[PDB]
């Protein structure tokens, strides 16, 4: 089946660090259109990107089979490039686009002024940026796991937040974001609007 | 199990002043005796360490006083095959 | 949802140490007042957090964040400052104390004198104290996961065992307890007596 | 208790054994000898399992793995004699047959032609057995159960001269990444699946 | 027993102190405290000082390391009395004062503007600290003895805006990544240098 | 080849095969056989003489780690004869005699009692064997060459009732972290310190 | 200090295939040329990999600032393009190209038919290809331990082995190759050769 | 059958220190202790001769620290004459 | 069929010697031993080229130290009249 | 299997000698011997390999002084395709 198969247009640059930090392939760097896609049962992924790597010139970074869902990341500069290699994806799993699976927002929250007692068990549970005490906290959950870092990268189309994490596979995709009170508001209301605004079943 | 002690002394009187401050001194348990012939009787105690330590090295004290003392040792755990076979008083 | 809401008045000494071995966070010291908190999602747990170091003093040590379910655990000295948390918790959540589940016990069995072959196993599978051959072994799963740590702090008041494994979070949760015989009947015959004292769903 | 899988292999082959030799945290086994695979649910039950063969025979456990719910544990022995035993003490002690376990269904089978070599770095990158090289065909395989892989693994090691890229037999899905020429693949790729198919059991 | 690196910090920074208790064995310190870092060889050693410290005053312990060679010791806590009472009696207990401590040679120094994408995802990849994007400048400096370092981190976040990348005040030398706007940079930089070569020592 | 260590444990003491057991990169020591450890410089030579082992006795290897600079060997079987006979083929495939051993030195010995609940945080955040609870007595021992830590560790549990935290036998200096009540951990450390100071060889 | 300087012509496929195994970065495809440049001081290679990634295309995979020294790869499809990367990098090194150390080869042993209980340790202890039990090992052992992989290369490039390890950064390098015994013959000596023909400082 | 080992020690504490020793350093039998007087005290373990071997050779090292070991031998193959006539734990 | 490696020494144990260092050093089957009088004896093994080439060198350099070892051979490829007439092991 | 040792000797006198002296040193056992012609003669004893190491180096100690002695070796561990070849009493 389709999870998961939203398409970035670019990649904003801490989105792309933090995948610089994360993935075991080929790293992207900023200013690249990229594509995500998670499928289930995970282990036929090996069959999607093959079916990638055959038609583009595309460099796949993130290949993750979990537990039963199959993550992929591609991407390029050229949007052509990662268009294409979406339209032969969608073309070897035989659906189409609207086929995904619509994200549900499990949980979404802002904490504002988290304590220190707080900012130091989230940064040992934390990949990207150091939160520091005092600043707020927005809390992001979406099913499927892969919508979540369509919630970063809009995030950081619109404010100053930190990128603290963001996990896009396995059952439940998790995104945290730090900054001031305003700015985790801007990226708050962002974000659900990225979320809202995928089709799906 | 319970760590050994043992005072062996050249002489029946020198022992069993060494068994009486040795089960005074601290909470040792006294078991027995062992005669080896040629005047070498060996009284010996069983407890744990912390107890034993501070009961041979007192008992070695008084026993110094009335008689010759050979030899004083601890043996802060002995094997289970020791307490099968020699007599220390854990027989089975 | 909450899941676990389970509170210890005070850590026993192996306890203790074994999530100073295995936490993130600030770890407890025994004769600490503790409390555990599992709920579903998983993420709504950095709310509940925020819920509790926002009211008293206490510390938090584990924050974990699986899959689905989330684990939080404050601790104090004062055993008065861990109930107001706890009641600022259940006050946050809208949930009562009876409203956790009813832990249900997967497994309770006893091994009789467990053989060198299966002991090296059993210790590299563990972090807590090693087990030696020739001591038995009490094995424990209780769902939902965090009442697991209840079977491990009422077995250490009860016997002279060894705390091989406890794994408060997750699908089930599990206790390998370790010792000589009588031990390890009278420390079980606790860890049963204080899982079935448990009221909830 | 629920049998999910119990498996024999009557021999293990260099690659699967090095594998484990790789992978394992137990008594780590060599070519030649006997195996035995058993996974059941819940997986903590698997210590009353161990130690019901441990008590038994000469057996030697390498494989003890406890995930969320499912538990496979491996013992082997140079001797079948000893494994059969050892599998016989299991399940008397389970007081379920050799016909209990789930039978095995394939979720995916694919063989996948010359490799890119953007693939390649990641497969080798998520796998620790043999490495892939890029140009080289890959053979893909799921098992639910997830015990039953390594059979899919060890037949198929019987075939033809293949990699052992990875095989993971624990989960809630069997993982086998088997990497190699074409017709080698296809040989194996045939046997791996008509070991799978050949195996009975509940549904 | 050597003492090479007694350092003081009278007020953990916040990046420094989220740093220390993101890379921490022991009790997280939080930002605002005060702070105390003692270095030794040998390593092992250290095993008695800290109970020294734990013994005599309220002080709490986050960074305990005994590697290959050397060992360091943290203490922190509100009250600078007690964190000056525990360097007063780990220094009566080592029985050397504060003036036989090494003198940190600065080895490194370097700000290397607009650090390409490509590096980026090197450093990116090689920290624990914060996240380097690209085009932003970075500082790297290198520090021996090592534990002088986390004084290299606080007083550069004491008085510039920039992002800790990481620092290592344990092993060989001690190693500094900050990384942000140029000017910002610059301010750390000259900071930083002074505020390690600013502090006495026996080279 | 210089040889720096070469010990023969006569029997492994439970504690200790237990802790190797769940250190040890091979097969498993089970407590009651024989043991041997060999230490060479410099460390991919040791390769050679596992081969020397392996291809004349019956000895099973658990740890061969070659590190930075060093390299070690641990051997161990039921009979000690074959464990004798492994040791002699080991010591003519390094063509010297066996008193050409490094005399193992103890430079730090210290016993830390009652020891603070936040030093046992630290301690068990870095050690892998047993646990150490508040209050009770701790046994730090280092040693010149690393692997004499192991007899150190042997003996010690072949004397008192003591839990073995840490033994490091690989790495510069042997490391040795035992944990109990204050007479046990007298007892404990005078067995070790006598175990040590009993072994020749070159200085 | 300039200890290793080593340009790769092409990389192998096992050894490309063993570097995008355990690189920090950027990972190499087989048919690219390849750089290795280890200095002392290690953190100063941060001077170093910047200066090349501003003048050619090149891409970095393993950067590694470890205890005591300083190590990086660089690599691109055109040979002038790397050569033009290491031109610069010697420019901000400001040495001349021999200005590297001569490879010392620490050890070299070929151990024939190696038991399986060996096997499992080897295994145990690599990143690579796996060992069988039977099959000819060949271990090797070089200062300063950027050329190990110069060792890796040249011995694939000559026989059908296995590559088992190539530990390129620390005090040593390190070579685990294996296979049947004619092709490890072959390999050694290739490797051999390859350490022989570089020049430097001795 | 089995291989055969003795310490003679003048006085109790020194053989029961040996007698510890031997069976905590190799997988032996203490088969017990005769007793010739004199304060001359005889143990004898009894095993395969890979362990008797290396087991007193640990009694001596033992026995020497707190005792005066008269005299210690290793028999590997014992004939069966001597189990037969004289008191070694093997009488038919 | 396959390649041909031998080892004669003048002496049983020497041939004892090399013939199990050459079946410990590579995948070689030792088929026999022949004996052609006067003490010399001959170990025969065989196997592909390579691990018979590995195994009589090992062979040699083990049974020089504990014999006298006069001839050394390895045939990499022998004819089918040679397998067929004199003892090889491969008589069909 | 079992180890192997042997003692080969230019002599039946001497090699008899050999033989008592191995089997009176440890618990060996005489499988046999080996008559390579030329008044060459090799005993062997075969067991656990710390018996027959102390057992061949008493009886070339105990046949040096009565024969000429040409080799003596112990394998504590002859691969399986020795025993299957050679003839040393373990052939299945």
């Amino acid at each position: 089946t389709l999870r998961t198969y939203i398409f970035l247009d670019a990649l904003q640059p801490q989105l792309a660090t933090f995948i610089g930090k994360t993935a075991r392939g080929f790293l992207p760097v900023p200013g690249q259109a990229s594509l995500w896609v998670e499928i289930a049962p995970g282990i036929a992924i090996n069959r999607v990107t093959d079916a990638a790597l055959k038609a583009t010139k595309v460099q796949p970074a993130v290949q993750v089979v979990e537990r039963a869902y199959g993550l992929l990341e591609v991407h390029h500069f050229d949007q052509g490039e990662v268009l294409a290699a979406g339209s032969t994806i969608l073309d070897k799993l035989e659906v189409r686009e609207e086929g995904r699976l619509k994200p549900q927002v499990m949980t979404h929250q802002i904490i504002r002024a988290v304590e220190a007692y707080q900012t130091q068990i989230i940064n040992r549970n934390s990949q990207g940026m150091m939160i520091l005490p005092g600043e707020s906290l927005f809390i992001l959950e979406t099913q499927p796991a892969g919508y979540a870092v369509l919630a970063a990268n809009e995030a950081e189309k619109a404010a100053n937040v930190h990128l603290v994490n963001v996990t896009p596979y396995g059952a439940f995709g998790r995104l945290y974001l730090a900054g001031s009170e305003a700015e985790i508001d801007a990226a708050a209301e962002a974000a659900e609007a990225a979320i809202r605004s995928v089709s799906g079943v | 199990a319970d760590a050994l002690g043992m005072i062996e002394v050249r002489g029946f009187v020198g022992m069993v002043e060494a068994a009486d401050a040795m089960v005074k001194a601290a909470k040792v348990e006294l078991i027995g005796y062992e005669k080896t012939g040629g005047g070498y009787v060996t009284a010996v105690v069983r407890g744990d360490v912390a107890a034993v330590k501070a009961a041979t090295e007192a008992g070695q004290r008084a026993a110094e006083r009335v008689g010759e003392v050979v030899a004083v040792h601890v043996i802060p755990r002995p094997h289970v095959n020791v307490d099968a076979a020699l007599p220390l008083g854990r027989t089975p």
